[PDB]
């Protein structure tokens, strides 16, 4: 079923990757996932495509990232952190099940600009992002555009004619 | 409990042993539990043993308190510290002693991973300095000597290394966080507290303990803070994490390691040192390591602090440790007077891990910078002290040196933008004296968002969540090239034209000060 | 037959004493005692005898946890190390005991470490040379048969290339294995040596390796470091003595086997003579060297890294390595930086058997003459920057061609890259690597261009790229002359 | 730590109390490290530095003369004592000739609360 996989040094390597991702679903709060790709390197029996795109599951579908709250949160570093480990570290590639993910999520924060570079990179590597998220991006887009949150009030302001070190906010 | 013998003699810190009737075996460096008192103890440990019977002992507490005759007790047991999650909020003792302010044990010395258990160093530390994230890059794994002499900036990039990984730990996972462990031996213990204050202050305390042994505590003491500091490490290697470990210094450990090997009558050597003080940092320093996959992939990485002396590098200790090191940082007084603060040498500063700690977005901006840097110094160095040069290399070049120029560290997002637009000319008709203004206008500010031209989708430099992009797709790619482009050359035509040319008309007393101040806080933010 | 056993009666750091109730072993006897009481297995070998019944022993591993008194086992012999095919493709600690992981090693028989160097009967007064097929060497520096050799090089020179190529040479031309010994080597090197030796396959572990690995590193003590180089030796005298065939030994820095043997008489008491290298410094490195000889059966040559502290080559460890020195294979930043690879600078290197009493003639006659050209070439770029090509005469400005095309024309391609880079590798013989360097000095061939030259090997190979150069200017020049005559 | 006062503590100096010991060193028995120094001085300055510092209760702003034989701050004696302080004066001889006094070399010392925050900005 599974093709083989070897490590660095050519020992053989494990496939079975199912318990584990199980083990991610019922993730309540989407760190004890990332704790458990640990286990899986630990068990010579590294993460999958699949297993990568189940965490990214958890870092959307959770509610935060550890029971009590934490500081300067923020779901779409989690999800991006793990592709760059996926890439450049590992070598294994996402796919559209992945940037799905990584769409939604800025689909729900709002955040509509960095859902177009998701749209820009979709569309560079190969792949039909879900109209129905193109959608939503441009309705925040065009929300906020009516209301002026195109961009925040605190760059609008004009700016210190006087270099004076206070003026300037430093 | 069963005792082994009585103390004998004691040489300050060092104390002897003489054996009971019941001569009975203590192994070679265990610990040695000295009966001070009926409820006080002053733990030790063993250094040699003698044909006769007879022990020399290292103390680490309650030196005072110490008196020939004593009952001296045996553990049978290696020295071993509290470990786990439950230490990154505290300062410590390395006998793991909570050291106050206004279960899991580990071995102290355990022996490194084998080279199976190891991968190639993949991933960036990123100390917040463009300097060391662009031409000597830190990774994972990777430790790098910081030489120098006194006040250089040496704890500076020690200590603004963690600063960095404060705003990234919080958003990222809870398995790639890199954590951290200052190890003070033989500094003032009001630095510590300074540490303290500071590393709570920006919120860096929830990722970062501290080892500390001052000045006052016992050269054994400060002899195993390294050990101990890297024993915490070894567990979050152990369990996947990403763990840093500073010290400041070594160069003082190497004085205890002396202290202890001379009143013990062990044979010296060079600067009156033993033969296995090189063995001393081995011990130490092999245990830094980029983890296996099939061992959580964590790492340990090293920034050991070395203080020269008249910018000596013959020195036994220096030799010893850039024999050791994987690369080194080499800082100049010379040069952290003249304002170049961190003061680097980047000739003498190497990292022998060039490119595969850098990031997709990172290779292609400092392989310009080498090959822009490498040039500026045969320009620079040939050039007079009068002579006027236009040129491409020398302007790129002095630009970037005072974009080098931080206090403090800087998101990765900050630390590109800025060069970009160096190797690629657009800071080109700016001043020497308006780069850092430049650049904090480009950062934090936004002119083209704020004078209309908002001809540009996505790329602007408020978000703060579009560098997980760059350091994915990269710069270079497709998307955000020309967006970048458009940004820096909207920025540096509004500049060119609003600020820069208001500047140079204060031909006034008062406010050319006005700006001089604004410019060296611009510094210091950026 | 039963076995010898002594006890503990004191531990100093590495250093142990061992007495005995009989007549004590031999020096540089090993001792072993069970990993039952330390936790793991530990070898010490005794170096100094204290009395009729003691023997102190340098310890290999960490005598942590050692207790007093304990049994200790003599091996009745020195350290035994394995021997043999087997060996190949695998990694071995200073006592045999492999530590890549990779299962157990099935060798016939193991030899001890500390074999007597060969009788002057055993020798082979008549210099050979080793053909290493790298032009550049085998033209100025000809790697004598059971000679020693300097490599001066840190980071970014094709270091690793260069011993790669090597062995993979000698494993084909001379038809003989290679053995490599990091001696206090950086732990992340053995992995960053060791999967290279994947990817060129000079290690196939589905197959036939060729070199043998031997890694002291910086965490293990001195005692251990210092008997490293003696490990992968012993490696080599198999086979150089019982397959009869030539042998190369890779040295990873002497400065730390030198280093490491200055701390074990540190730690015996013995005075240091000089800055702090031990009095035993040339006795210590030349029991070493005496080993590395050729012989009527075979031969062991070594590539020797040597760091030079603070570039003084007064310093003992390099003036005493630099006696058992034959030639120096210097490598160069900014010839790496020109394009050049092997990044070899010809003129600041050297060899002893540059001589027509040990070489052929024309070898000798062929490689001076490139001497003198590149040196006057030297000359001439330090005019040319200054005054300008056109300053030059007719006869000097022909000799600043041909000097740019011999430098082009020692840039080789490597075997080891050819996955990486993408492009062959030339193992080039020495004979007509001579008639190639004459044919470019003799002026015989001076239409063919600069760059054909470059990364390249033979002179058979270059008229190719030459031919291959000229047909795609030709298709060019036949493309835009119909893409504008069309229009 | 009594009276809650503040205190000055003047010392010529720091320099002497080494040597003190090192004069003794050889005749209690303990092999001399580098220079000509005792083993333990780094120690034994350590336990005598840490005393001088302020608390809660009280401020010592101690002063502290050292002697650099020859001129030579590669001196272990001086060089242990940059870390156990805060303004790190420096005098040489090359102002002094030139009729300089205080012959205070600016480049070569350095002190703590020279920042931008704790000081005036214009100052720093
Ligand atoms: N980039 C910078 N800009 C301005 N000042 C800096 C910078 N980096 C370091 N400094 C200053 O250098 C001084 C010394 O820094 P640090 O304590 O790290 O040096 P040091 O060599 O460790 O000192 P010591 O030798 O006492 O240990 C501090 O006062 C700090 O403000
Ligand atoms: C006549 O044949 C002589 C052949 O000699 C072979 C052995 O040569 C020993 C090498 O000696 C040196 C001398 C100088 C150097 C320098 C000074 C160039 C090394 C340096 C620049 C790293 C300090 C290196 C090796
Ligand atoms: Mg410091």
């Amino acid at each position: 079923a599974g093709g083989k996989r070897y490590d660095l040094f050519g020992y053989e390597v494990s496939v079975a990757t199912g318990p584990f991702i199980e083990e991610i679903k019922k993730a309540q709060f989407y760190d004890d996932a990332g704790e458990v790709i640990v286990k899986m390197n630990l068990a010579n029996t590294p993460p999958d495509l699949q297993t990568y795109n189940a965490v990214l599951e958890r870092i959307l579908n959770c509610k935060s990232k550890r029971s009590q709250p934490v500081k300067g949160e923020n779901k779409f570093a989690a999800m991006m952190d793990i592709l760059e480990e996926m890439d450049a570290r590992s070598g294994i590639k996402p796919n559209a099940e992945s940037w799905g993910y990584v769409l939604k999520e800025l689909v729900q924060a709002g955040d509509f600009r960095l859902g177009w570079v998701c749209i820009a990179g979709m569309k560079s590597l190969g792949i039909t992002p879900d109209q129905a998220l193109v959608d939503a991006n441009e309705a925040n887009a065009a929300k906020a555009k009516a209301a002026g949150t195109d961009f925040p009030a605190y760059l609008k302001k004009a700016a210190p004619e006087s270099f004076d070190t206070k003026a300037w906010g430093i | 409990k069963q005792k082994i013998g009585f103390v004998h003699g004691i040489d300050g810190t060092i104390a002897t042993i003489a054996p009971a009737a019941s001569k009975v075996t203590v192994p070679y460096n265990t610990v040695l539990e000295i009966a001070v008192s009926a409820t006080n103890i002053a733990n030790a440990l063993v250094f040699n043993l003698e044909k006769d019977g007879s022990i020399g002992v290292i103390l680490l507490d309650n030196i005072s308190e110490v008196r020939s005759g004593q009952d001296v007790y045996a553990t049978g047991s290696l020295l071993k510290i509290p470990v786990g999650f439950h230490m990154l909020g505290k300062i410590i003792n390395p006998l793991g002693k909570e050291i106050p302010t206004g279960t899991k044990l580990g071995l102290v010395e355990e022996m490194a991973p084998n080279i199976v258990s190891r991968q190639p160093v993949n991933y960036n530390l990123l100390t917040g300095y463009k300097v060391i994230d662009t031409l000597i890059p830190v990774g994972r794994g990777q430790r790098e000597l910081i030489l120098g002499d006194r006040q250089t900036g040496k704890t500076s990039i020690a200590l603004s290394t963690i600063l960095n990984q404060t705003k990234v730990n919080n958003e990222i996972l809870s398995k790639n966080n890199v954590l951290s462990v200052y190890v003070s031996i033989g500094q003032r213990c009001s630095n510590v507290a300074r540490i303290h204050r500071l590393l709570t202050e920006y919120d860096a305390m929830k990722y970062c303990t501290i080892v500390a042994a001052t000045a006052a505590d016992p050269a054994g003491l400060q002899y195993l803070a390294p050990y101990a500091g890297t024993t915490l490490g070894e567990e979050f290697r152990n369990s996947g994490r990403h763990i840093l470990l500073v010290y400041d210094d070594l160069s003082k450990q190497a004085v205890s390691y002396r202290q202890i090997s001379l009143l013990l009558r062990r044979p010296p050597g060079r600067e009156a040192y033993p033969g296995d003080v090189f063995y001393l940092h081995s011990r130490l320093l092999e245990r830094s390591a980029m983890m296996s996959p099939q061992k959580g992939s964590g790492s340990l990485t090293s920034l050991p602090i070395v203080e020269t002396l008249s910018n000596d590098v013959t020195a036994y200790i220096v030799t010893n440790v850039i024999s050791i090191t994987d690369g080194q940082i080499y800082l100049d007084a010379k040069l952290f007077t003249g304002g170049q603060r961190p003061a680097v040498n980047i000739g003498l500063s190497v990292s022998r891990v060039g490119s595969s700690a850098q990031n997709k977005a990172m290779k292609k901006v400092g392989g310009a910078l080498k090959m822009l840097m490498g040039e500026y110094r045969k320009m620079a160095g040939e050039q007079t002290s009068g002579s006027q040069n236009v040129s491409p290399v020398m302007i790129r070049g002095a630009r970037c040196l005072q974009l080098f120029n931080q206090k403090g560290p800087s998101y990765f997002m900050d630390a590109i933008v800025a060069l970009y637009a160096v190797t690629n000319g657009y800071m080109d008709d700016v001043k020497l004296q308006y780069s850092k203004f430049y650049e904090f206008l480009l950062l934090n500010k936004d002119l083209p968002v704020l004078y209309g031209q908002v001809n540009n989708k996505y790329f602007y430099m408020y978000n703060k969540n579009l560098n997980y992009f760059i350091r994915y797709f990269g710069l270079n790619h497709e998307i955000l090239e020309p967006e970048l482009k458009k940004y820096i050359e909207i920025h540096t035509n509004l500049f060119l034209d609003n600020y820069q040319s208001r500047m140079n008309e204060l031909k006034s007393d008062e406010d050319l000060v006005q700006l001089k101040n604004l410019l060296y806080a611009c510094k210091r933010t950026v | 037959d039963v076995k010898q056993v002594g006890y503990v009666q004191q531990i100093i750091g590495a250093v142990v004493d061992v007495t005995f109730t009989d007549s004590v072993p031999p020096v540089l006897t090993a001792l072993t005692v069970d990993a039952k009481e330390t936790g793991t297995l530990l070898t010490m070998e005794i170096v100094q005898h204290l009395d009729t019944k003691t023997a102190r022993c340098i310890c290999m591993s960490s005598t942590d946890m050692l207790r007093l008194r304990t049994p200790v086992v003599n091996t009745g012999s020195q350290i035994t190390v394995p021997v043999g095919e087997a060996t190949l493709g695998r990694i071995f600690n200073v006592m045999g005991d492999a530590i890549d992981q990779r299962g157990p090693v099935k060798n016939k028989v193991r030899w001890p470490i500390h074999r007597k160097a060969p009788t002057l009967a055993e020798q082979s007064g008549k210099d050979e040379v080793l053909v290493t097929g790298i032009k550049v060497i085998d033209l100025i520096l000809p790697y004598c048969k059971g000679g020693k050799i300097g490599l001066f090089g840190g980071a970014g020179v094709g270091k690793t290339v260069i011993i790669m190529e090597l062995i993979n040479n000698v494993a084909k031309g001379h038809g003989g294995y290679s053995v490599f010994a990091g001696v206090g080597e950086r732990t992340r090197e053995g992995t960053d040596l060791y999967l290279e030796m994947m990817g060129s396959k000079v290690i196939d572990l589905q197959g036939d390796s060729k070199c043998v690995l031997v890694y002291g590193q910086m965490n293990e003590p001195p005692g251990a470091r210092a008997r490293v180089a003696q490990t992968a030796l012993t490696m080599a005298e198999y086979f150089r003595d019982e397959a009869g065939q030539d042998v190369l030994l890779f040295v990873d820095n002497v400065f730390r086997f030198t280093q490491a043997n200055s701390e074990v008489s540190a730690l015996l008491g013995r005075i240091p003579a000089a800055v702090g290298y031990q009095p035993t410094l040339a006795e210590d490195l030349g029991m070493l060297q005496e080993r590395i000889t050729s012989t009527v059966k075979g031969s062991i040559t070594s590539v020797q890294a040597v760091y030079v502290p603070a570039d003084d080559i007064t310093d003992p460890a390099p003036a005493t390595t630099f006696s058992h020195l034959d030639a120096t294979t210097v490598l160069s930043r900014s010839v790496a930086e020109a394009g050049i690879y092997p990044a070899v600078e010809p003129l600041e290197c050297a060899s002893r058997i540059m001589d027509p009493d040990a070489i052929d003639v024309n070898h000798y006659n062929v490689a001076m003459d490139i001497v003198e050209m590149l040196t006057k070439y030297k000359e001439l770029q330090d005019i040319i920057a200054v005054l300008g090509i056109d300053e030059l005469s007719e006869e000097d400005k022909l000799i600043v061609d041909r000097a740019r095309k011999v430098a082009k024309f020692m840039s080789q391609p490597f075997a080891v890259a050819e996955v990486f880079t993408g492009m062959k590798g030339y193992y080039v013989q020495l004979e007509d690597c001579v008639s190639d360097f004459g044919s470019l000095l003799m002026g015989q061939c001076d239409n063919i261009p600069e760059m054909a030259f470059y990364m390249v090997g033979g002179l058979d190979s270059v008229k190719e790229k030459a031919a291959k150069m000229a047909a795609e200017a030709a298709a060019m020049r036949e493309r835009a002359r119909k893409a504008a005559e069309a229009k």
